[PDB]
RNA sequence: AGGACCGAACCGACUAAUGAAAAAUUAGCGGAUGACUUGUGGCUGGGGGUGAAAGGCCAAUCAAACCGGGAGAUAGCU
RNA sequence: GCUCGCCGGAAGACCAAGGGUUCCUGUCCAACGUUAAUCGGGGCAGGGUGAGUCGACCCCUAAGGCGAGGCCGAAAGGCGUAGUCGAUGGGAAACAGGUUAAUAUUCCUGUACUUGGUGUUACUGCGAAGGGGGGACGGAGAAGGCUAUGUUGGCCGGGCGACGGUUGUCCCGGUUUAAGCGUGUAGGCUGGUUUUCCAGGCAAAUCCGGAAAAUCAAGGCUGAGGCGUGAUGACGAGGCACUACGGUGCUGAAGCAACAAAUGCCCUGCUUCCAGGAAAAGCCUCUAAGCAUCAGGUAACAUCAAAUCGUACCCCAAACCGACACGGUGGUCAGGUAGAGAAUACCAAGGCGCUUGAGAGAACUCGGGUGAAGGAACUAGGCAAAAUGGUGCCGUAACUUCGGGAGAAGGCACGCUGAUAUGUAGGUGAGGUCCCUCGCGGAUGGAGCUGAAAUCAGUCGAAGAUACCAGCUGGCUGCAACUGUUUAUUAAAAACACAGCACUGUGCAAACACGAAAGUGGACGUAUACGGUGUGACGCCUCCCGGUGCCGGAAGGUUAAUU
């Protein structure tokens, strides 16, 4: 039982990408960027409940920051973690 | 018996083995085993204390029974057994009430012979009484030292000590050494010589056999530096000093014990 | 050729990290000698 | 069987000629089941360690490491 | 894109360590790249790392670390008990195919497994900080059984030749398929089952150990591989539709047999040797306190569960350690022909041509090739080169510690073809036939397959161990017995070490060593042991105590604090 503004806290984005479109069209897998504390049951909760739509497994990865450099200045991007969340056989999600 | 190897090559030319055949070809007791990891000869701050250690082939630790305190229950005697920890050899011998120990193997000793420890046992070999008990005259070894504590004198491969005066409270023991030793008559010793007495005869025959038995090679201190032992420097062969361990006290001759309390035990020392 | 500096990051940690400076009375004065000057890697630790 | 033999890997470094290289090259050379070799981790600390002993080695530094301090040592010398 | 060349026990593929975005795409060429650069490991932007079963975490411990109390120490602190950490070791579980520009045992497809809870019905002795078993272990050697893998034939698809021949004993390609589940084999280990008692296992024990007694000779444990299923599937040479020339979608034949065969597996086995070969948990089992008709245990079945972190890329290197796009770096994989071979040569898969080129064809330098006659005359020195170089067989001196010396020396044979023998000796081994406690069984049987070595006869060349590869040999002699070690980076030796020898200390709270100390090493050793010193295999051997040391003596002389 995960507290409801927990869940709402959980989920940070959807993530566009090539691969991503092709996970939503092919294996009905959506690619959230989600907080990276957020452990996979908690997604899983956050997405049946602020999504309304049935999951089947969470898979999660962590991004790590690229460095960059701004002009002459050294620095690092965050790390931002990643989820694979695979919904169920005929949930068209919105 | 000793038996001299074929010079089939050089470093077997000079081997001379001591085999014993009654030995148990086979892995040891498992219960009365126990690790037993190396040193190197040095102490809880990491320092080398003895030199010349090191090495040398992995061993277990057989748990010899040096206490010897079954009293009244009969053993008898399993096998005999390579213990790597002495020179002496090992005896698994098994009480009439099931329990198994390890002792070190008298002279006599083999599979089936019947031993036992107390005031009333027999005086044969490998049998173990009071020396108040035991007739004087008699070889004994494994001999304690104080009374319960354990066999200290006489253990290793073919020693044994003479009983040689029983006077009130006390034994004179005639030790291996030569020197002649008081000891409580309370205190315990068993019947006869230690067993493997043919161990001196045999002659390693290479320096990896040396190194086998975990000792590290000794390097002279004439062939150092000054700066490294008092021996050192020298241009080509010198040596004009009178000798002397690498801290600098006297190595040929000068006396080194220095204890007091128990020079009253000593009778006679040896020479 | 080997070189001296062989890297391995345990046995790097284990050295000279944090905890092991703290471990020590030596290891914290180095550590507060650091703080001191205004370093700004107080120790090896990433 | 063997600190046995011939010989690749592997470990070494006797001869040779020759910066890519703050010790290498190519051609040969020694050991190659052992007192062998190697990975990972551990321990020994400076008049201290370790040393099959050469004053060797202890982070390209060693008849006393490095870093900071006494310290602007002292210098009848340049 | 087509040729050419190089690596191929690597200059290929996959990891660890270390790095930390170098990965992929687009875009830009100032700087960086030893030249140019449209290219890049460079600049900028975007994208990319998906796990119950891989690894970490986790449980367990080794060396060692920390260490409540404690012992010790001017202070700081040292050592260490209980404990708690610490992998490089022990501990549950996943395979095949498909897919991305870039991830995959992680996604998808198929087919699996594990150990936890929770609930169940069924049963009914459960219970640990304790007992026992187990885990649990060395070197070498030898086989035998296997597989990986390869070769040939069969089969299937395609081919009929840019130049003489090529419908055949011809040419090219393919012929692959897992874990799991079932079977429990080659083979290895052990005698089982029941009963009774017992000073042992800190207490108890139905467990282990020990005694008896009965009865049956098969009982159990272990175990590669094969076979079956998994699989009416998947993959499949290449054909066929579309084409952003990157590829995408459909489709799909055969898919067998024999022989050879590891250094891999059975094997943590067996045999043997002495130098005598981790620990603890998981796992199995036994009970105690306990609880007692409850919990807990095992039984299947249902359901829920398996979080977290790593996953890109380089990894013998242009990405790690070397200031550089410059030698070092642990593990795993190991095709073909020749070969003893992981050597060597040429190749496969795969990967590269080393980030300045173009000419010229002087001296001189480097690295190579050949050389008339002579053959060490060179030189400090045959330094360097040259030479020797294989297998089999014959043959082989002094001296010797009887092992050696010895590959001593020195010689002969060596290709190809045919025959012996349309392929032998051997190896393997199918049908058939017989037996059978029935199976992965035993006999007999020899088809097919593979296959040396030799002899005889012929034959070609200047030359048959034809290339690469691959000892120079002998004689006298110093030193050190020997194998070893050493000045990282001018010295590898006659130096150090060595087995052996001798002296000497040391009676165990040992001498000695590290420690203001506690303590630790010596050693869980005990004089056949340990320390120190010298000598240095083996053989034959090995006067002086005045000096300096050490040992013993203590009559006298001298002699401190103290008084």
């Amino acid at each position: 039982m995960i507290r409801e503004e927990r869940l709402l806290k959980v989920l940070r984005a959807p993530h566009v990408s090539e691969k991503a479109s092709t996970a939503m069209e092919k294996s009905n897998t959506i690619v959230l960027k989600v907080a990276k504390d957020a452990t996979k049951a908690e997604i899983k909760a956050a997405v049946q409940k602020l999504f309304e739509v049935e999951v089947e497994v969470v898979n999660t990865l962590v991004v790590k920051g690229k460095v960059k450099r701004h002009g002459q200045r050294i620095g690092r991007r965050s790390d931002w973690k990643k989820a694979y969340v695979t919904l169920k056989e005929g949930q068209n999600l919105d | 018996a000793v038996v001299k190897c074929k010079p089939t090559s050089p470093g077997r030319r000079h081997v001379v083995k001591v085999v014993n055949p009654e030995l148990h070809k086979g892995k040891p007791f498992a219960p009365l085993l126990e690790k037993n990891s190396k040193s190197g000869g040095r102490n809880n701050n990491g320092r080398i204390t003895t030199r010349h250690i090191g090495g040398g082939h992995k061993q277990a630790y057989r748990i010899v029974d040096f206490k010897r305190n079954k009293d009244g229950i009969p053993a008898v005697v399993e096998r005999l057994e390579y213990d790597p920890n002495r020179s002496a050899n090992i005896a698994l011998v098994l009480y009439k009430d099931g329990e198994r120990r390890y002792i070190l193997a008298p002279k006599g000793l083999k599979a089936g012979d019947q031993i036992q420890s107390g005031v009333d046992a027999a005086i044969k070999p490998g049998n173990t009484l009071p020396m108040r008990n035991i007739p004087v005259g008699s070889t004994v070894h494994n001999v304690e030292m104080k009374p319960g504590k354990g066999g200290q004198l006489a253990r290793s491969a073919g020693t044994y000590v003479q009983i040689v005066a029983r006077d009130g409270a006390y034994v004179t023991l005639r030790l291996r050494s030569g020197e002649m030793r008081k000891v409580e008559a309370d205190c315990r010793a068993t019947l006869g010589e230690v067993g493997n007495a043919e161990h001196m005869l045999r002659v390693l025959g290479k320096a990896g056999a040396a190194r086998w038995r975990g000792v590290r090679p000794t390097v002279r201190g004439t062939a150092m530096n000054p700066v490294d032992h008092p021996h050192g420097g020298g241009e080509g062969r010198n040596f004009g000093k009178h000798p002397v361990t690498p801290w600098g006290v006297q190595t040929k001759g000068k006396k080194t014990r220095s204890n007091k309390r128990t020079d009253k035990f000593i009778v006679r020392r040896r020479s | 050729m080997k070189r001296t500096f062989q890297p391995s990051v345990l046995k790097r940690n284990r050295s000279h990290g944090f905890r092991a400076r703290m471990a020590t009375k030596n290891g914290r004065q180095v550590l507060a000698r650091r703080r001191a000057k205004g370093r700004a890697r107080l120790t090896v630790s990433k």
